[PDB]
């Protein structure tokens, strides 16, 4: 029903970390940049610090029976858009990520910024009507630029650590799924890398079309 | 002769190539195998992104060379 007040239409975007870089950067984001995994466990030690991965699969029917959480952290700790218009979800996911980002190499810019101080206290359906009314953000999007029931979609989400647990936000759902908790003296991209990997088990092993990428600080 | 071209969930497509052939050839190939169409695909050989109109021995791709391919999908 909220996507009634949706307004403008979202291209698709192609999974280039390029592409995902000139949109952090496009939004008013400074500090960071995205590059691609190559093999789902290829070494990423010099990576590090990952300040979130960006995964593309394609969205089967079957998501939809995925059992999530009831922990208290996901309504305290996480800042969580949905979306509203299907074509946003590079959009939503990029910004489910940097709005979680407390980081000294991370600086939202002004844009971002007020954004997340404007729907930090709204419902996660508003913050996602909100981004996807905002001309702004709307237009960086464009520049670089379909039925969930024949599954044929290719989809966005988010992997991002807060505290101590890990979250996969998906903007097709209400709310972010935590994963698990990980450490005192662990590392979180391992949660990731599972939920990645459980997901890939729900297709055959003649599926290949994914794509992995991950945020960092620049270099 | 043989190449191998490996992804991101770790599975290997083995081709039987020309030294001659294009990076296009090669796409087109994978097509054929795994029904991605080349505009969807970016091969990687020692790091560097290989270019449509260039062959495989421009890159120093030889006889059992292994290559990954990155997908480029619209999402
Ligand atoms: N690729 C555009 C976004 C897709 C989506 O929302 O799939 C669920
Ligand atoms: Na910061």
């Amino acid at each position: 029903p909220l996507g009634s007040m949706a307004e403008g239409n979202w291209c698709l975007i192609e999974s280039d970390p390029g592409i995902f870089t000139e949109m952090i950067h496009g939004f008013g984001c400074t500090g960071l940049q995205v590059e691609e995994l190559v093999v789902l466990d290829e070494s990423i030690e010099h990576l590090k610090p990952i300040h979130g991965f960006i995964f593309l699969f394609r969205w089967l029917k079957k998501e939809m029976r995925k059992e999530v959480d009831d922990s208290p952290q996901t309504c305290t700790d996480v800042y969580f858009s949905q979306q509203v218009i299907q074509n946003a979800c590079a959009s939503q996911a990029l910004i489910n990520l940097l709005l979680n980002c407390d980081h000294p190499d991370v600086d939202l810019g002004p844009t971002l910024k007020e954004f997340k101080d404007f729907t930090y206290d709204l419902d996660s359906a508003s913050r996602g009507l909100c981004l996807t009314n905002s001309e702004k953000i709307r237009a960086v999007h464009n520049s670089f630029g379909q039925k969930l029931d024949e599954e044929d979609v290719f989809h966005f989400v988010t992997y991002v650590p807060v505290n101590d647990g890990v979250y996969e936000l998906d903007g097709l759902r209400a709310a972010p799924l935590r994963l698990g908790t990980v450490a005192s003296d662990g590392d979180w991209t391992e949660v990731a890398i599972k939920a990645i990997k459980e997901k890939i088990k729900n297709y055959g092993e003649s599926e290949v079309r994914f794509n992995l990428m991950a945020v960092i600080s620049d270099q | 002769m043989q190449i191998f071209v490996k992804t991101l969930t770790g599975k290997t497509i083995t081709l039987e190539v020309e030294p001659s052939d294009t990076i296009e050839n090669v796409k087109a190939k994978i097509q054929d195998k795994e029904g991605i169409p080349p505009d969807q695909q970016r091969l990687i050989f020692a790091g560097k992104q290989l270019e449509d109109g260039r062959t495989l021995s421009d890159y120093n791709i030889q006889k059992e060379s292994t290559l990954h391919l990155v997908l480029r999908l619209r999402g």
